[PDB]
């Protein structure tokens, strides 16, 4: 049984930290593609 | 369990393997020997 | 805190009715918003509601399909659309505010709501 | 679709009388019952939420209680502003429903 | 075969329909008797 309310499992990540980390990743990633490109991130597509 | 109903004691904790009737349980002496260097 | 509705005063058969409600003195994200129908001479019928920060919507099994409820927190407003309006849908429509008692994550609708604390003037249709 | 009824459908009363309005649910609603007062031509206004909790701004003359399937609203002094149609709202489960209403006269 | 209903039919949040209350027989210590077991499963583990 559940000794209380049913709640959704979840996980929190700091928003500013993630945005800064992703910015660092793009800054380093551009070195292999060029400084006049657009780097876009998207979620996964197929599979289970 | 509660001509009365009964069960084997093993069904409380473990399935039993039937010993093979062809294998004797008579004690046979065993000698222990050192490996080389000991 | 005042709620004020608007929209056409009547639509023709098979047209979509679009009603709006403005929130003045408060913020949509902290409350759930309900729409209630009252045909003339009859009691109250719940249409549906939309949450605040979660954006989730729920609809009555009555008025099956047809009903769309939405909100726009950048203008602190929300609206109701009813497609294929017929003669039986003429009624006074109300918007209302409901409180949220939060026990879990608000963005997952982990709260108890349903009480109506504030009613608008009403819009006869 | 939870059903709700009310008793009486129309309650005869004079000014200053003590009155009780009852509501009967088809199933236990765990006290998640709200009471509203509606006047002709106006939107209903809140009275009570969670069966017994009084809404802020509502006179202390209004009270109520109940449990299970049987709930009541008590008005201790029926002043002229209180001759209204009263409704029960059941929010324990969705869709939300309302009773037929009881008229005071 | 499991006979399942929703665990929390009145939930109006996530986890609505995610946890199912499933009835099944299941064996007991003795091979001659079966029991009746009620348990909850997550939606992802159970297919219709
Ligand atoms: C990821 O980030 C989200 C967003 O910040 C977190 O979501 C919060 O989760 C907590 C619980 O985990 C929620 O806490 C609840 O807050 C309610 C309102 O709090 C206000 O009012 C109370 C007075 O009632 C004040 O004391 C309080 O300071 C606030 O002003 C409470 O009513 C809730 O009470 C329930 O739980 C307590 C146990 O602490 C019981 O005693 C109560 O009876 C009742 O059952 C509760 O405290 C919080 O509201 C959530 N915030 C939002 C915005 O949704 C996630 O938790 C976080 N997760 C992780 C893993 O980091
Ligand atoms: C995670 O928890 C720690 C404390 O254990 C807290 O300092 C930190 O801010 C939390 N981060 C997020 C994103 O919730
Ligand atoms: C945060 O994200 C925005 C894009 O949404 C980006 O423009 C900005 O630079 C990011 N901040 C940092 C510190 O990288
Ligand atoms: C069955 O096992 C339990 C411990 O697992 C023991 O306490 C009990 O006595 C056993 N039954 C019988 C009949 O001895
Ligand atoms: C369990 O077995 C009995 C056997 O009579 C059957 O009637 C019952 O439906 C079974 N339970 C489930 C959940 O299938």
């Amino acid at each position: 049984d559940v000794l209380g309310h049913v709640r959704m499992a979840h996980c929190n990540i700091s928003k500013a930290t993630w945005n800064e980390t992703l910015g660092k990743v793009v800054k380093q990633l551009r070195k292999h593609f060029g400084n006049n490109t657009i780097i876009r991130f998207a979620q996964s597509s197929g599979g289970d | 369990i509660n001509n009365k109903e009964y069960r084997l004691i093993n069904c409380n904790t473990s399935a039993i393997t039937q010993a093979c009737p062809k294998v004797s349980f008579e004690p046979i002496p065993i000698h222990y020997c050192a490996p080389a260097g000991f | 805190l005042q709620l004020q509705e608007s929209g056409p005063g009547l639509v023709k058969p098979s047209e979509t009715l679009s009603l709006t409600c403005a929130v003045s003195g408060g913020s949509i994200s902290d409350y759930c918003w309900n729409w209630i129908r009252q045909p003339p001479g009859k009691g109250l019928e719940w249409i549906g509601y939309i949450g605040g920060s979660s954006g989730s919507t729920y609809y009555n099994p009555s008025l099956k399909g047809r009903v769309t409820i939405s909100a726009d927190t950048s203008e602190n407003r929300f609206s109701l659309k009813l497609s294929s309006v017929t003669a039986a849908d003429t009624a006074v429509y109300y918007c209302a505010r409901s409180p949220i008692t939060v026990f879990g994550v608000v963005i997952f609708d982990e709260y108890t709501t349903g009480n109506l604390d504030l009613w608008g003037p009403g819009t006869p249709i | 679709d939870i059903q709700m009824t009310q008793s009486p459908s129309s309650l005869s009363a004079s000014v200053g009388d003590k009155v009780t309005i009852t509501c009967h649910a088809s199933q236990d609603i765990s006290s998640w019952l709200a009471w509203y007062q509606q006047k002709p031509g106006k939107a209903p206004k809140p009275l009570i939420y969670y069966a017994s909790s009084l809404q802020s701004g509502v006179p202390s003359r209004f009270s109520g209680s109940g449990s299970g399937t049987d709930y009541t609203l008590t008005i201790t002094s029926l002043q002229p502003e209180d001759f209204a149609t009263y409704y029960c709202q059941q929010y324990d489960d969705l869709p939300f429903t309302f009773g037929p209403g009881t008229k005071l006269d | 075969t499991l006979q399942c209903t929703n665990y929390a039919p009145k939930l109006r949040s996530m986890m609505r329909g995610e946890i199912k209350n499933c009835s099944f027989n299941m064996t007991t210590e003795l091979r001659d008797k079966k029991q009746k077991v009620y348990s909850l499963f997550y939606r992802l583990d159970v297919v219709q």
